[PDB]
């Protein structure tokens, strides 16, 4: 049996996070507006897609290793990271040692938000990268 | 006109090759070697950066080509090369071709019969 | 997007290589494909060589990966060894998106790589039957006397659906057993071709000479 063919809402697996407004953030931990995305598992039987193990990875933020770093360099925003949330509204763990099983649906729903890692956010460029693994039974 | 985010990698010096449409970076690859559609061998072949459309070219020695049936005396200048020299196949052997099918990991060579072992 | 040609790979001891297909179905996309093997614990293990380990594929295309056995005959030759094949698909990005704040994802597809010694007497499709069960007050233990990893699914105690279990050859695995779990155990397995074997009745572990 072939594995599922994997796609996001966007052809290139990208999510537009929108621009950073420093005024949105007045405390560490406060979030921006939700930006949903979805992981689709296509062209595969239910036997293959059931109880697939999903795990997220990426370069973790220094102040809050539970969120994605936006890096550092000129023009790049500071005191924000990108938090990922599951379909229960809960923060998705990243970069955990070598679990979480998904079943009942071939679309996996998530939300990304900017999360303040400092009381004083500065605007600018805020890109992030993550990867997820799909581990087949 | 391609862009790949380098933060997904790291030797990301190979990224510009992919952004310019190349399939495979220089390296040593396990390939099936064919010559004039005859199966020759399956072994590791080193592919160095070169003047090919593919951006890489296989390193084939005089002895390795002779082992495939090449009549090396028939090829002008071939005798001048050093033993370990990568034969510039497509310029030294008239009308010869080399192409790596990356998806199959198959090196397809062609050499005119004039230069092969015959009669 | 990218898919793999199979949900597990069986590597026959003695074979110089095994192969695995990688496909892309989208004419308007290029992926970088980065591939490697991990041991059972999910740690990189170069004793299986995956080649080519990094390449780009454009459009509707199939590419074949070679998996080479470089274990120097150091694995057991009476039972399977578990490894994991990893294939990461890294998408390009439209240059217009460089002017946008973007989260981009890549995806690692992970499948079992079973190194299978030669000359095992038990046919692979006769293994599932050999499984045995031991029951405690709050857990169920699966007992695998065969030389194959058994991937046990649709595991039921009464009407209670339990966790899947990967039961190592000549070994055991334990899952949780809810207090309301019924008595008769039933189960299936995923076979070499990634399909379900028939629903079977769980047989309990027994004492010497005993029903």
């Amino acid at each position: 049996a072939e594995t599922c063919r994997i796609e996001a809402g966007d052809k290139q697996m990208t999510v537009n996070m929108g621009q950073i407004s420093s005024n949105r953030f007045h405390a560490v931990g406060e979030d921006s507006a939700p930006v949903p995305f979805v992981i689709h598992l296509r062209e595969c039987s239910t036997v293959v897609s059931e109880r697939v193990g999903v795990a997220f990875h990426g370069v973790a933020d220094g102040k809050n290793p539970d969120v994605l770093s936006v890096g550092e360099g000129p023009g790049i925003a500071t005191n924000i990271g990108v938090a990922l949330f599951d379909d229960e509204g809960n923060l998705v763990p990243i970069n955990r040692p070598p679990k979480r099983l998904y079943s009942g649906s071939t679309s996996l729903h998530f939300i990304a938000k900017y999360r303040a890692t400092g009381r004083r956010v500065t605007g600018g460029i805020a890109n992030a990268q993550a990867w997820f693994s799909l581990t087949y039974q | 006109d391609l862009y790949f985010n380098p933060r997904f990698l790291a030797a990301v010096a190979d990224l510009s090759r992919f952004e310019n449409g190349q399939e495979l970076p220089p390296g040593t690859y396990r390939v099936d070697i064919y010559l004039n559609n005859g199966y020759m061998a399956t072994r590791d072949v080193t592919f160095n950066t070169g003047d090919s459309e593919q951006g890489i070219v296989p390193c084939l020695t005089r002895a390795q080509l002779a082992s495939m049936g090449l009549n090396t005396a028939s090829v002008a200048g071939m005798n001048l090369l050093a033993d370990d020299a990568c034969v510039p196949l497509t310029t030294m052997v008239q009308d010869a071709t080399a192409h790596l099918d990356v998806g199959q990991q198959r090196l397809n060579l062609t050499i005119p019969q004039a230069f092969m072992s015959n009669r | 997007g990218v898919a793999l040609g199979a949900t597990r790979v069986i590597y026959p001891a003695g074979q110089k290589q095994e192969q695995l297909a990688v496909t892309n179905n989208d004419e308007n996309s290029t992926y970088l494909i980065q591939s490697w093997v991990e041991n059972a614990d999910g740690v990189k293990d170069g004793r299986f060589i995956v080649t080519p380990p990094l390449f780009a594929m454009k459009g509707k295309k199939e590419n074949t990966l070679r998996i080479l056995d470089a274990t120097n005959n150091q694995l057991p030759q009476d039972r399977e060894s578990l490894f994991w094949m990893n294939v990461k698909a890294i998408p390009s990005m439209d240059k217009s998106k460089l002017t946008e704040n973007t989260l981009q994802l890549a995806i690692i597809s992970r499948i079992k790589l079973y190194y299978r010694p030669a000359k095992l007497a038990l046919p692979p499709d006769q293994a599932a039957e050999k499984l045995r069960f031991r029951r405690s007050a709050n857990s169920l233990t699966l007992i695998n006397p065969t030389p194959y990893y058994l991937t046990v699914t649709e595991l039921n105690a009464g009407t209670r659906v339990l966790e899947n279990a990967l039961v190592p050859p000549m070994g055991e695995s334990t899952v949780k057993l809810p207090s309301d779990a019924g008595s008769n155990i039933t189960y299936r397995t995923i076979n070499d071709y990634g399909a379900l074997t028939p629903k079977m009745t769980g047989v309990m572990e027994h004492h010497h000479h005993h029903h």
